[PDB]
């Protein structure tokens, strides 16, 4: 009975709009990569957090050195591996259940072993350097990106 | 059923199991790693019908 | 069903959708055309007709053989291949 | 009727110009409970108070 | 995919971009689409829509993407209609199951 | 490794600071204590039965 | 109870796989979502970031001379050998060249013949995963080089030419420092922008 | 006399002739041309002057029904007496009862017929269906409820729906009871068994509240329990029992589970129960979207009072008003009438029939029709200038000017604003729009108190010669304000005696002394009170005497 007066909230397009115009194009909360001479739709809307740094507790609340880097080598190991996932045709279906979910995960990370990465898919955001795989296993350990021989010897 | 906690729910992709987790023997897997799920998939409408008509035929054949 | 949901349900916000203030200022810079030192970047459709990375290699000639010393060189030539101009 | 109470509304809004975004963590769940104190190892003693 | 979504846009009246932080009224009727300030949950203007939240519809065709077969469809199997692709698609083949 | 099969923290439904505690007579303060007290047993005896 | 897992992370929510694990958190988040109905497969658009081995499912056409027109087949998965988004290199009806991993054979399809599987709803690349950024505190302390932004000029792998590169003064103070700019001072505001209209669709102004 | 009437038009002059003002306002294309769609008073009071007639009708159709079954109940008792009379005779008599709400009576029938063991599952299933009262529900539904089935539900719940409930599920156990002696299934699974929880579930749809909630999650469930199986019947009264209440998360998910395993045998009453759930939970988009569900299928042949429901739904929706910030204009929710036209012509389509709508609604579509439904040999004329010229002077004899392009005249401007930032630059218009003036008002804080009823400003015209300026001025004169010589231009009286004193004592004046003879003044017993509170803390202290106490005996002194 407290809906027989309709009240369309502020849209989230209006509420951004009028934060922005309050502090001046937002320069602070905007992307380093905003300030590029071509930035993308994708680095041009705010700096809100994704889902993509879930699971990598490397790094707490801030990450002193190389662990941003290796999160994004992470992240785009995974992304590889959705790929792989994608091409051989393991993409999750809609009602899995244990006993299909945990075989499937099995045969993506059959695959995904016998796959080598691809760097060349690799990309750098705004303010990150590059860093190559040998450097980060000779900082973080091999474990961190371990070898096959290293996977199978665990 | 409502009592123990149960609501109306099936769509389009819907499936009904029974949920048991897999017994974690003393491990290391049990000691850390989370419990993997173990879900027997049911039917999702059961035949009163045809469960007589099953038990009738069963138990005049003894 | 006159308003539609999309534009006050937060629920279907969009999550890609850049503000009103953002894009213009994005392409209202005009950046510097001067990204290296011996060329100048067309910023105008006649500049654009008298440049060419052929005719870079003229001028970067020019300014190697002004160079009076080998490091300098070796700067000018990892900047005009870094460019991508034509090396004869 | 005096309308002060707007006045204090649009004080908020001139506010709202010098606050900021608060930074909600890397994993969102992580810091809620680090501020929550629930987490083990992340309980903080109040504050001792000079007694009066 | 935005984190916390449900609760920073579905749950916060400042859409995680407001910093909700005379005194306030005690027994106050306030309107509708506003509130008194005090914290989050009683914003100066509310923000969140007071009818209710229904998800964007899916984008995804279910009609090309076969799901598992359910053990209550095996029953009528023998009586259902499929495409081709639907009884010798590469994941759980209809047609094995009917034979089986 | 610290924590393996520990019960968890018995929160308490309508906890109350020492702020409004000081309000609380002594019957409230008495019952405040009991629901307590069977809320973290409840609790902790559901886990004992769990694990 | 539903806090069997607390101990995986005690304090925190209870979570029904390993959040230490990134890559099965990952996976979990991945369920989830097409479990939601998120992501799937839905028809491609040109907008969507087709390109060079990008996994689609696309229906196999078969080829017959009694049927003057295309004839559509079972959608099965493929992959993008090439797509021009040139239309003077691919007119209406425009086609991408795909490849079936079933048997090897390579064939060009429609785009409306394409299914790619997306990851969001509303985004104009629905192939194209998120991407994180990382947190600043000095939002407004930042620095852009004008000259090399993207610092394509980095040295990468030494070569025999930067050790006759001689270190003096002159060397060590930087034109490079000159050159960059900070965030703040590369934009201005101005009544333009003060005045700005909505580029999105007011509710009620 | 009319202060809206002004001058349009300038005094006659040279300047029309030398100028090259345009001597008419310009075509405001965003403004809509006017038309009547209006209901004169006598319309109206006529209108529900006829509803009031034909509900009194039913109201009386309603009591003559009563009068003859009670009056044949007497006699059939009187009559019988002694004597032996057919249970079927009894039988018809207690339904008859019960479908007029007469449960008192029909118990001891029903328990004399069970006692009797002449009453069948088919007689049992007739009976809890009676129970219900059809007869009361359509009285009711065209009295009280005024045609609405969700208030007929909401409201026979008050005629004692608890009492009749327990009855019925009284009924319901001996009626099983009395099944089971028609073999270790057969009182659980049977047609009758199916058919009197039907019955059951039926007669509960009508109780109250908690009646209502209870049959989805309880009888349900007992029902599942005993092993009977459901049927169309039972999932179309779960589903109403579950939209009734608003919960329409499991009434589609229900419907969804009907859908696709039980195909083919979907009736039309889900599509009216989940329209009910949708109207009663204010979800009119979803109810819009089942509606069109709805008309492509084709096959559940739409009802009279499934189309009733979609219209009520969107008509409550079309008076549903919005927030403040949408209501600073004109309300919004009214263009949802608008869709009315298109839903007659789908119903055309379908077969519906347009009479078989209540009255009740009929009246709301027809206003709406007259307000979005012209036609097109209509449209050909309704621009000429009469009939805006008619509108127009009907506005004026009522009295409403201020919202018709032609009769306003806009005086009032609106100046720049100095901006900081560079104040030697001066701006000049480059434009001019008629801008609500609510756009840009004056903050609260600093306007006069509420600035309405303090003060009365009425806005004129300067007679002498303005030379640039204000042409039209207002004038904010007080209420209260008086002429400063008042006292003197008014009567003398009686309070002329207390001139310049700032706090009189009126009570020495006062008249009432006079006539009350026990006279007695609040001043004088504050006072009298005050100066007692001083005594109280004039009291002061007292001299008292100390005697040493350190040896073991305490020292007693004498007077």
């Amino acid at each position: 009975t407290e809906r027989n007066t309709i009240h369309y909230g502020v849209p989230i397009q209006q509420i951004v709009d009028e934060f922005v115009f309050r502090h001046r194009n937002a320069r602070g909360e905007r992307p380093l990569d905003y300030f590029k001479p071509f930035p993308n739709f994708r680095a041009l809307r705010l700096n809100r957090m994704y889902r993509d740094v879930e699971g990598f507790s490397l790094m707490k609340q801030r990450p002193e050195f190389l662990e941003w880097e290796l999160f994004t080598r992470y992240r785009q190991h995974h992304q590889q591996r959705r790929r792989l996932a994608l091409l051989h045709g393991l993409e999750p279906v809609a009602n899995e259940t244990a006993q299909e979910r945990d075989t499937r995960r099995h045969r993506l990370d059959e695959i995904c072993e016998r796959t080598p990465f691809d760097e060349r898919e690799m990309r750098v955001n705004d303010d990150e350097m590059r860093v190559s795989v040998e450097t980060l296993r000779s900082w973080f350990g091999v474990y961190m990106l371990p070898s096959p021989t290293v996977v199978n010897a665990v | 059923a409502r009592e123990e906690g149960y609501v109306f729910h099936h769509s389009n992709s819907s499936r009904f199991v029974e949920e048991t987790y897999r017994h974690p023997g003393e491990s290391l897997q049990s000691r850390y790693l989370a419990l993997q799920p173990l879900h027997t998939e049911v039917s999702a409408k059961e035949d009163f019908q045809r469960l007589y008509y099953q038990a009738q035929k069963h138990h005049k054949q003894q | 069903a006159n308003i539609p949901r999309s534009v006050w349900d937060p629920a279907q916000h969009n999550p890609n959708w850049s503000d009103s203030y953002g894009h213009d200022i994005t392409n209202r810079r005009a950046w510097p055309a001067r990204k290296w030192t011996v060329g100048l970047e067309p910023c105008t459709p006649r500049e654009w007709l008298q440049f060419s990375h052929r005719n870079l290699a003229y001028a970067y000639n020019g300014a190697l053989r002004a160079c009076h010393s080998l490091p300098s060189m070796l700067l000018l030539y990892k900047e005009m291949k870094q460019r991508g101009v034509k090396v004869d | 009727t005096h309308g002060l109470r707007e006045k204090e509304k649009h004080d908020f809004t001139i506010l709202q110009r010098t606050v900021r975004i608060p930074f909600q963590g890397y994993d969102m769940d992580r810091f809620l409970a680090q501020q929550k104190g629930t987490p083990y190892g992340a309980q903080q003693l109040p504050p001792n108070v000079v007694p009066s | 995919q935005l984190q916390a979504q449900d609760r920073i846009i579905c749950g916060t009246h400042g859409a995680g971009i407001v910093a909700h932080q005379a005194p306030a009224a005690d027994l106050s009727r306030t309107k509708p689409h506003e509130g008194t300030g005090t914290s989050e949950r009683d914003p100066y203007i509310r923000t969140l829509h007071n009818q209710r939240s229904a998800a964007p519809e899916s984008s995804v065709s279910q009609s090309h993407t076969v799901n598992a077969p359910t053990v209550d469809e095996c029953e009528m199997l023998a009586e259902r209609w499929g495409t081709m692709n639907y009884w010798h698609n590469d994941t759980f083949p209809r047609l094995v199951v009917f034979l089986k | 490794n610290h924590v393996v099969g520990r019960a968890p923290e018995p929160v308490v439904p309508h906890e109350q600071p020492q702020e409004v505690l000081r309000h609380f007579s002594a019957e409230e303060r008495a019952m405040y204590e009991q629901h307590v007290k069977e809320q973290t047993s409840r609790q902790l005896g559901e886990w004992e039965r769990a694990m | 109870p539903r806090n069997l897992n607390h101990a995986l992370n005690y304090g925190i929510a209870n979570y029904a796989y390993n959040r230490g694990n990134y890559v099965e958190t990952q996976d979990s988040i991945w369920e989830e979502q097409t479990a939601s109905g998120q992501e799937g497969w839905s028809p491609a658009t040109h907008a969507d970031g087709l390109r060079e081995g990008l996994p689609v499912r696309a229906r196999r056409p078969i080829f017959s001379s009694s049927a003057e027109q295309r004839i559509a087949g079972g959608p099965q998965r493929a992959v993008i050998i090439q797509y021009h988004h040139q239309p003077f290199f691919n007119p209406e009806p425009r086609l991408v060249k795909v490849a079936f991993q079933c048997d090897g054979t390579i064939m060009e399809v429609p785009i409306s013949d394409v299914m790619i599987w997306q990851r969001r709803y509303h985004g104009p690349e629905r192939t194209v995963g998120d991407e994180s950024r990382r947190y600043n505190p000095a939002a407004m302390r930042r620095y852009v080089d004008v000259t090399d932004p993207f610092n394509e000029k980095t040295s990468n792998t030494e070569h025999f030419l930067d050790k006759y590169e001689p270190k003096r003064n002159a060397d060590t103070v930087a034109d490079k420092y000159r050159t960059t700019k900070q965030i703040t001072e590369i934009d201005k505001w101005t009544r333009y922008d003060s005045a700005r209209a909505d580029n999105y669709r007011p509710l009620s102004i | 006399m009319l202060s809206q009437n002004v001058a349009k038009t300038t005094v006659p002059s040279y300047y029309m002739i030398r100028t090259n003002l345009p001597h008419r306002k310009p075509q405001n294309q965003w403004e809509g041309v006017y038309y009547y769609s209006g209901i004169t008073k006598r319309q109206r009071h006529l209108i529900l002057l006829h509803r009031k007639r034909e509900r009194e009708a039913h109201m009386r159709s309603f009591n003559i029904s009563r009068a003859s079954v009670l009056q044949r109940l007497e006699q059939l008792s009187g009559d019988r007496k002694q004597e032996s009379l057919p249970p079927h005779v009894r039988l018809d008599l207690a339904v008859r009862l019960a479908q007029h709400g007469l449960y008192q009576q029909a118990t001891p029938i029903v328990d004399e017929l069970h006692h009797q063991k002449a009453l069948h599952a088919g007689h049992y299933a007739l009976l809890i269906n009676a129970l219900a009262c059809p007869r009361l529900g359509q009285r009711i539904l065209h009295c009280d409820a005024q045609c609405d089935p969700a208030l007929t539900y909401k409201l026979l719940g008050d005629e004692n729906g608890e009492e009749r409930a327990q009855e019925a599920y009284r009924w319901f156990d001996l009626a099983l009871t009395s099944l089971a002696v028609d073999v270790p299934y057969l009182p659980q699974g049977t047609a009758a068994a199916s058919h009197i929880t039907n019955a059951l579930m039926r007669t509960l749809l009508t109780c109250g509240y908690t009646h209502v909630a209870a049959i989805p999650d309880s009888v349900y469930d007992r029902m599942g329990s005993m092993g009977i199986s459901p049927t169309i019947s039972t999932y179309e009264l779960v589903m109403l029992a579950l939209s009734l209440q608003g919960n329409m998360v499991e009434a589609e998910s229900i419907l969804s589970f009907l859908r696709s395993h039980h195909s083919e045998h979907i009736t039309v009453e889900s599509f009216n129960a989940l329209l009910l759930g949708h109207r009663e939970a204010r979800q009119f988009d979803c109810c819009d979207a089942i509606w069109q569900e709805l008309v492509d299928r084709r096959w559940p042949r739409a009802s009279p009072l499934t189309a009733e429901l979609y219209l009520r739904s969107i008509m409550d929706h079309a008076n549903t008003p919005t927030s403040e910030p949408l209501q600073s204009f004109a309300n919004i929710n009214v263009v949802e009438k608008k869709k009315v036209p298109l839903v007659l012509a789908q119903m055309d389509e379908l077969g519906v029939p347009r009479t078989h709508l209540s009255r009740v609604l009929m009246d709301e579509v027809e206003d709406s029709l007259r307000k979005f439904q012209t036609y097109r040999s209509r449209f050909y004329e309704w621009g000429r200038a009469v009939k805006q010229f008619d509108f127009i002077e009907f506005r004026r004899r009522n009295g409403w000017l201020y919202d018709l392009h032609l009769m306003k005249c806009t005086t009032k401007q609106v100046g720049p604003l100095r901006d900081f930032n560079d104040p030697d630059a001066v701006q000049g218009a480059v434009a001019t729009a008629e801008i609500p003036a609510f756009f840009n008002e004056r903050p609260a804080w600093e306007r006069p108190p509420l600035e309405e009823t303090l003060y009365v400003t009425t806005n004129k015209e300067r007679y002498d010669d303005v030379r640039g300026g204000d042409i039209y001025y207002d004038d904010t004169r007080g209420l209260h304000d008086r002429s400063p010589t008042w006292m003197n231009e008014v009567p003398e009286t009686r309070y002329d005696r207390l001139y310049g004193v700032n706090h009189p004592d009126i009570a020495k004046i006062g008249i009432r002394r006079h006539l009350n003879v026990e006279y007695v003044n609040r001043k004088e017993v504050v006072e009298r009170d005050a100066a007692l509170m001083k005594k109280t803390l004039s009291s002061g202290r007292r001299l008292r005497h100390r005697v040493e106490s350190s040896r073991t005996h305490r020292n007693a002194g004498s007077l």
